[PDB]
């Protein structure tokens, strides 16, 4: 003739979360950029036999 | 150098005076020089060198 309960009684649980980051960089450019690529020298020759 | 002669084109009236016009002369390509060096208006028999 027993009946159950409606619901049971849970624990309940405190859950805490830390997330933490740190981002660093450093950038230089520093100089001289020249050029790599010139024109070279030309020859021509040119000759009407007839 | 160059040379500068004067020439009468073809198809023109003989009577008309001649203009001017060159032997054998290269102008090179400027491959990464182009736009920096000027060659339209460079006197061919090239005048100062530097």
């Amino acid at each position: 003739l027993a009946t159950p309960s409606p619901f049971d009684m849970e624990k309940m649980v405190w859950l805490d979360v830390n997330i933490l980051e740190i981002r660093k960089s450093v950038l230089e450019n520093f100089g001289v950029d020249w050029s790599k690529q010139i024109p070279g020298p030309f020859a021509a020759f040119g000759k009407d036999f007839v | 150098g160059p040379r500068n002669v004067a020439t009468i084109p073809l198809g023109q009236d003989l009577t008309q005076p001649p203009v001017a016009g060159t032997g054998v002369r290269v102008t090179p390509p400027l491959g990464s020089l182009n736009g920096a060096i000027d060659l339209a208006n460079l006197a061919r028999p090239i005048a100062g060198t530097t």
